[PDB]
Formats: C-alpha cells, sequence, structure tokens
C-alpha cells in the first residue's frame, strides 16, 4: 500500500510607483529702461581699455 | 587640491561696491575688479536605496 499527499502554495507580488514634479513659481518681474542706462564701473573700464 | 593665495580678492580700488546678499540677509563689499559675485542658491539631492 502507498499513500501520498502534496500541497504547494506560491505567490509572486510586484509593486512599483513613480512620481515626478516640475513646478515653477515666478515672484517678481522687471523691465529695464531703453536709454541712459548706467553701466557698471568694471564694464565701463573694460570698454575704455579697448 | 586648492593651493595658496595667488590673487588679491580684496583690492577695493577705493570703490564702495556694496552688494546685498539677499541670502544671508547682509551687505558685503566686493573688490573693485571682480567681474561678478552672486548669491542665487541651487540644491541637488540623489538617493539610491537598494
Amino acid at each position: 500500500n502507498s499513500a501520498f499527499k502534496q500541497a504547494i502554495q506560491a505567490s509572486h507580488k510586484k509593486d512599483s510607483s513613480f512620481i515626478r514634479i516640475h513646478k515653477v513659481m515666478k515672484v517678481l518681474n522687471f523691465t529695464t529702461k531703453a536709454k541712459d542706462l548706467h553701466l557698471s564701473d568694471v564694464f565701463l573700464k573694460a570698454l575704455n581699455h579697448l | 587640491q586648492f593651493r595658496n593665495r595667488v590673487i588679491n580678492t580684496k583690492s577695493f580700488g577705493g570703490q564702495c561696491r556694496k552688494v546685498f546678499s539677499g541670502d544671508g540677509k547682509d551687505f558685503y563689499r566686493l573688490s573693485g575688479n571682480v567681474l561678478s559675485y552672486t548669491f542665487q542658491v541651487k540644491i541637488n539631492n540623489d538617493f539610491n536605496y537598494e
């Protein structure tokens, strides 16, 4: 006489996430005058030395 | 490696070249000849969990 029993349980779980953000917050704006702009002295000196 | 002091970074040339750091909330005196010095901030972070 032979008797036999088997029980095989298995699982495969796979879980993932991804998250991405690109948020831009402007907080001030400016516009430069068109004329009579006062140059910086290091730039003025570079121009004068040319 | 950074080596010893080659350039004089503090020759003010008799100028009163104030900059407000914005960051650090203080006023600093630049040398008369530095082409620029600015205090906008960047941050980079990388994690690798495994």
